[PDB]
């Protein structure tokens, strides 16, 4: 609700209303020929009220002149709130979204019992990515032990059904099975984020002369565009081609308008304290 | 090729289109309905359509009669392997012509 | 659908919230707004209604009775906005997109798609070597005629038909379940 | 030529120069990519 | 999207006594994370981006003729002002 | 309270409620009035929102 | 609509974009001399345009 309308838009509203509100009661109600006394709290009221949906009881000034002023404002008032809207869903309508796990050294990862109710991630073991762990994070590879997974199907099903809400396994691999599934609903963290970066090559015998031999021919179908034709012919997905899916309004999307009227409550205690201050002396 | 039971009088139901038109119906000869695997039998039908339409023209503008019959295999024609005679042969409409 | 019920809840136990305070804020005042006059005030500004003829007196109340005004603004903005994100953003797809199409290529026990038997689409497939997956797949499915093929993908028994595009663009236009894809 | 040793750059491994010198594996794993040149625009409330 | 997806190395002669010991310290340093270390301090900076649909909130330069209605509409209003008095002196 | 001014009150309510209307005087009637601005509201909003 | 609808278009796609398939005068695209770029161009002889 804050989006639309730069706060500079909100602030000339404002003193545009004060300007409006002391011309119509000072200019405009005081010199008329006609005109319960048109006042800056009922001027302040009224334009205040006109701007946000009118609904509240007011008391509209009894000079033509004023009242032709409080009607170019209600005009203003009808376009503000038709242009506050049409942005309000413009941005709805548009937002992408923010994942909530950065990368392998969030808090999660980290700690995941002294954070909230833990988080459940694992591996298939006797791979590279245990021993990138055992040795990298120690403290992590404990944990883990307890939710491994004896295949990467295993762990696709188990991310559905909410046995675990993490698998950490090969990027090629996990690119692949988060591209060829139903629904797209099964992600990598990122946007495709890859850690202790390396690649997939072809093992040959120690001290071999067809080391050579198959290096150069590997280059060559990068040169040649092999590659990409494979990449294309087996690494493809479905949801590689693309989102904004509509959701609901819970109070964790609307706190901030809750806590601008709770604010509002502190405010007013502030002035109704201020008040008796005042009355006092 | 819309293919269309005949009357009991054995001639072609008379339809129109939207603006009114006579439908040009042609008296085929095809297999039986519902398949002839069991109930071998060529009942004539009524046929009509793009390529009825258009045959219907060829016929005019050439100046040559013919006798419409349905594909007794149900098929459009594939050179079928027969691994028996070491051998292709074709099938459908294509083995009728040839 | 826009709200989530507890949000719902929270917006209708905040009218009274401000309604209770509204009526303390104007009466314990130095120099007004009874109980039923400040529910009234409350739910006339959420439901844009004017029912009510009170309006707090107090300038602290009248504060409150402003900020009142923009919060009830915001949330029937954001209901309006929310209903237009969810009124346009339904879109199911998940199409097939042509033969190059993943599913297709490399496909599954779950989806399944034929063509009929002995036709150029059965010798297209099998002419070609870098289709030949795709062949053995519609090899155990292939009809015998179109309109088995089409009443199969109406009847959900196949999933996707590949045939002659004159013969499939007449039954989609005809039969408003069937579209052509690609 | 035996000027330098070793070149520590971003150095593209290549099938050209592969015959001629010895690539470490990839310390940077990268591809080719096109660079091309970059609010609201409601005129008036009209 | 991305073509010729070949990455960097470090170049040395056909001999090279250090081929074989460059390399398995890079391999090392990207399983250590000293390579992502250094993608975050040289890399990984995002000074400024944008979205590509990235919906644009309304500035002034947007609304200024909807606020150029309202203070002309109290120009009008001090003119209008002296009307009324003078139709209302005649009657 | 008239049936031609409750037709009145309840028509401008539906439609942005914009039109000088006479409340009833009683609480029940106070009451369905409040709920027939509720559908109002919600009323709009659908019909904005899907236009 | 309009605040939703603002949305510029015509972005080049890869190589494969049919701005760069073939040399249009009006186009101008380039690379720098000497590199792994031009001898992956004219290496390959599909894209000697
Ligand atoms: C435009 C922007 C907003 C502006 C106005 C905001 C107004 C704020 C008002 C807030 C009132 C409180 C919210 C109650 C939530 C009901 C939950 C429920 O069970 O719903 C049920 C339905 O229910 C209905 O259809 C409506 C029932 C309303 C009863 C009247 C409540 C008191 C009115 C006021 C008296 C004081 C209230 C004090 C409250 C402390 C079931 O829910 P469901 O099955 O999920 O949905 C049904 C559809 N479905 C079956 C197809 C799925
Ligand atoms: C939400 C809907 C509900 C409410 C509806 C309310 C009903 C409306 C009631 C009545 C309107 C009656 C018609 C007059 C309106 C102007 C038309 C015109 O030709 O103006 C022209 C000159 O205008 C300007 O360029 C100046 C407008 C803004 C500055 C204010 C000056 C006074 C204009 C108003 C004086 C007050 C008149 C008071 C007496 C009637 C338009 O210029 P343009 O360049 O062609 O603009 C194209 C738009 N574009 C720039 C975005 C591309
Ligand atoms: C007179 C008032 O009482 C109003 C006038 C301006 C208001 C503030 C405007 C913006 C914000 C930011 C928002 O940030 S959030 O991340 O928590 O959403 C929290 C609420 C807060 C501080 C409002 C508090 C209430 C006000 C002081
Ligand atoms: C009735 C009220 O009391 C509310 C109703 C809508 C509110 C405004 C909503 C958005 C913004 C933009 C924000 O600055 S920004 O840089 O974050 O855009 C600063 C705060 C401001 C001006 C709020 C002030 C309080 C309100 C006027």
């Amino acid at each position: 609700f804050l989006e639309p309308f730069s706060a500079d838009v909100w602030v000339m509203m404002f003193v545009m209303l004060l300007i409006v509100s002391a011309v119509a009661v000072f200019v405009f109600e005081y010199f008329s020929p006609v005109g319960p006394s048109f006042t800056i709290g009922k001027a302040i009221w009224l334009l205040w009220g006109l701007v946000f949906n009118n609904s509240v009881p007011v008391q509209n000034p009894k000079g033509t002149t004023s009242k032709i002023m409080v009607s170019v404002w209600a005009f203003f008032a009808v376009i503000f709130l038709a242009s506050y809207t049409a942005n309000l869903a413009a941005f709805m309508i548009q937002e992408e979204y923010v994942d909530q796990v950065s990368g392998l050294s969030d808090k999660k990862f980290q700690r995941p019992n002294d954070f909230s109710p833990p988080f459940r991630f694992g591996t298939v073991p006797n791979g590279s990515t245990e021993r990138n762990i055992r040795n990298n994070y120690a403290e992590m590879h404990a944990y883990m032990g307890k939710f491994n997974q004896r295949g990467v199907d295993d762990a696709l099903l188990s991310l559905k059904t909410g046995k675990l809400d993490a698998f950490i396994y090969d990027a090629a691999v996990l690119n692949y099975m988060a591209g060829r599934d139903e629904g797209c609903k099964l992600v990598t963290i990122g946007s495709g984020k890859v850690f202790a970066s390396t690649g997939y090559g072809i093992a040959i015998q120690k001290d071999s002369g067809w080391k050579r031999q198959v290096d150069l021919a590997i280059l060559q179908l990068f040169g040649d565009g092999e590659m990409e034709e494979l990449e294309a012919l087996w690494l493809t997905g479905i949801c590689h081609n693309e989102e904004v899916m509509s959701s609901q309004l819970d109070i964790d999307n609307m706190a901030g308008v809750f806590y601008m009227l709770g604010a509002a409550m502190a405010l007013s205690l502030i002035t109704f304290i201020s008040e008796h201050l005042f009355y006092w002396q | 090729v819309y293919v269309k039971p005949t009357l009991s009088d054995g001639t072609c139901k008379e339809e129109f289109t939207v603006n009114g038109d006579p439908v040009k119906k042609v008296i085929c000869t095809g297999p039986n309905d519902t398949s002839p695997g069991s109930p071998r039998h060529t009942v004539p039908q009524c046929c009509y359509g793009f390529c009825i339409d258009l045959l219907i023209k060829l016929a005019r503008t050439m100046n040559f009669t013919y006798e419409v019959h349905l594909v007794a295999d149900g098929k459009f024609g594939t050179q079928e392997r027969v691994n028996n005679s070491n051998k292709k042969e074709w099938n459908g409409m294509m083995g009728e012509l040839l | 659908q826009p709200f989530q019920s507890t949000l719902w809840l929270l917006v209708g136990l905040s009218v009274h919230v401000v309604a209770v305070m509204l009526y303390l804020l104007d009466r314990f005042s130095p120099f007004a707004l009874t109980l039923s006059s400040a529910m009234w005030f409350s739910w006339g500004v959420l439901l844009n209604s004017g029912i009510g003829e009170g309006a707090p007196r107090s300038f602290s109340a009248r504060i409150l009775g402003m900020v009142w005004a923009g919060f009830a603004m915001i949330i029937v903005a954001s209901y309006t906005a929310n209903l237009a994100a969810f009124l346009v953003l339904d879109r199911p797809e998940e199409r097939i997109t042509g033969i190059n199409d993943p599913r297709l290529r490399n496909p599954s026990d779950k989806f399944i798609y034929a063509t009929v038997k002995q036709s150029s689409v059965d010798i297209y497939f099998r002419r070609q070597v870098e289709l030949s997956t795709m062949y053995r797949h519609m090899e155990k499915h292939n009809y015998e005629s179109a309109a088995e093929a089409i009443q199969a993908v109406r009847d959900n028994k196949l999933h996707a038909f590949i045939w002659d595009s004159a013969v499939l663009e007449f039954e989609a236009s005809q039969k408003c379940d069937l579209v052509t894809t690609g | 030529s035996g000027q330098a040793d070793m070149i520590v750059a971003p150095l593209t491994i290549n099938n050209e120069r592969a015959q001629y010198i010895e690539f470490s594996k990839p310390f940077k794993y990268q591809g080719l990519t096109i660079l091309v040149k970059k609010r609201s625009t409601l005129d008036s409330f009209m | 999207e991305l073509f010729f997806r070949s990455g960097f190395g470090i170049g040395m002669r056909k001999d090279s006594p250090w081929k074989q010991n460059v390399s398995l310290s890079i391999l090392k340093s990207h399983e250590n994370g000293f390579m992502e270390d250094l993608d975050k301090t040289w890399v990984r900076y995002q000074e400024c981006d944008s979205r590509s649909n990235a919906p644009a909130t309304l500035t002034f330069e947007n609304m200024a003729g909807v606020f150029m209605l309202v203070a002309g509409g109290i120009v009008a209003g001090i003119f209008l002002i002296f009307i009324e008095i003078a139709y209302k002196r005649h009657k």
